[PDB]
RNA sequence: UCGUUGUUUUUUUCUG
C-alpha cells in the first residue's frame, strides 16, 4: 500500500514520488511491454 | 583560611556551547511519516534515541 | 467553533 512507500513532499505541494513508487511503476510497464510483443514481431531477440 | 591560595589573573575565553543551545525535552510531537516515530533533531523537538 | 498540520536526501564541520 502507499505506506510502505508514502509521497515524499520536497517543498510543500510538490511531492515526490518514492523510489519504491517508481521501481513498481516501470515494473508495470515493462510487464505491459512484454504482453505486448507477442501480438507482434517478436523475434525471439526482442523477446529475450 | 589556615592555608594560602595561588591568585592571579589569567587569560579565559568562553565557548560556542552555551546551555540553552542544548537544553530540550520532549513529552510529545511531531513523528515521521514513514514509521510514525518521533522525528529526529532538537530544533523539531526531536525525541531521544 | 473545537479542531489544527511542516520534507527528504546526502555530505560536512563539531560535542562527550
Amino acid at each position: 500500500p502507499p505506506q510502505v512507500r508514502p509521497s515524499i513532499a520536497m517543498d510543500e505541494t510538490t511531492q515526490g514520488q518514492d523510489d519504491l513508487t517508481h521501481k513498481l511503476s516501470d515494473i508495470l510497464k515493462a510487464n505491459i511491454n512484454v504482453q505486448k510483443l507477442e501480438m507482434d514481431g517478436s523475434p525471439q531477440h526482442i523477446i529475450n | 583560611l589556615m592555608a594560602q591560595v595561588f591568585f592571579g589573573p589569567t587569560y579565559y575565553q568562553r565557548l560556542r556551547h552555551m546551555v540553552d543551545d542544548k537544553i530540550h525535552a520532549r513529552a510529545r510531537g511531531p513523528v515521521q511519516v514513514l514509521t510514525r516515530q518521533p522525528v529526529e533533531g532538537r530544533s523539531r523537538d526531536g525525541g531521544l534515541r
